[PDB]
């Protein structure tokens, strides 16, 4: 369940129409050095967004390993070719090792992305996680729960202005700000539900309206979500 | 899937092939994403092979 052969597909023709072509040669072996130089370049960000990245962690090390095999492959290919830019056949052996380079490269960058993505929708689970500590928190903690959520709420009220601004459905516009706009009245809600069950933890209906009123915090992040994945 | 797959492709272009030319997947503007912090490394890395592969 990955499947990023069908964008891999699409972009391939760019990566084909950029490695077409249009004694020892100093003025060749410098350039080979600078794609050299690029390659370790690249793959010190790549090393580094596989290392910070919290989804996709192994994927995106194999990505980053196969960049670098191809690297390899590429370094060797054009080391041979700038000791004799004359030959036709390690011409054309570098321009497939390079052509299966920028091709790992594009691979990386869409998991890459996938990933992005994943970090972004974690927003609404850091935030119902958040409303989950005001649900289950005396009166000191509700207050602190609340505080932590509010901060969580306006850096996922970044995400969701940015997404909303984004639709151009006129009819999915107003769900996102329903969604968003449901989540922060039942944020509310819960938290005067939540008060009402430590002044009164043995009657059974606070209990039940603390649960409910959370599920009705489930149906907004949810909502924010389907909003925004389509 | 949803929006954020069926324009993959585009964001993906635009990072690596920009002059080939969109919804953003950043959490918040002090974090630049992944495609964009490679982006540059990546467009570096086409130049450098593009005048290795033409060199005449």
């Amino acid at each position: 369940e990955i499947r990023t052969l069908t964008v891999e597909r699409l972009l391939e023709p760019l990566v084909t129409q950029v490695t077409t072509l249009v004694g020892r040669s100093k003025k060749a072996h410098v350039l080979a050095a600078s794609v050299e130089q690029a390659t370790q370049n690249f793959l010190e960000k790549g090393e580094q967004i596989a290392k910070e990245s919290q989804d996709l962690k192994e994927e995106l090390v194999a990505a980053v390993e196969d960049v670098r095999k191809q690297g390899e492959t590429m370094r060797i290919a054009s080391s041979e070719f700038a000791d004799d830019p004359c030959s036709s056949v390690k011409r054309g052996t570098m321009v497939r090792a390079a052509r299966a380079l920028l091709s790992a490269v594009t691979r990386l960058l869409i998991l890459a992305d996938m990933a992005d993505v994943m970090r972004l929708l974690s927003h609404l689970k850091i935030v119902e996680e958040a409303l989950e500590a005001v649900k289950n928190a005396n009166e000191q903690d509700l207050a602190n729960r609340f505080k932590e959520f509010g901060k969580e709420m306006v850096k996922l009220n970044y995400v969701a202005a940015r997404r909303q601004q984004e639709l151009k459905d006129p009819h999915c516009r107003d769900e996102m700000a329903a969604a968003r706009g449901a989540l922060k009245k039942n944020a509310t809600m819960l938290y005067t539900a939540s008060q009402a069950f430590l002044r009164h933890p043995d009657v059974a209906a606070t209990r039940a309206n603390r649960d409910y009123v959370f599920k009705q915090v489930q149906e907004a992040i949810a909502g924010i979500s389907s909003a925004a994945q389509a | 899937d949803g929006q954020y797959a069926m324009t993959r492709a585009q964001r993906v272009r635009a990072a690596m092939f920009p002059e080939t030319l969109i919804p953003s997947t950043q959490f918040d503007a002090a974090h630049p994403t992944n495609v964009q912090r490679l982006a540059e490394p990546s467009q570096m890395l086409k130049h450098a092979v593009v005048n290795l592969i033409n060199y005449q």
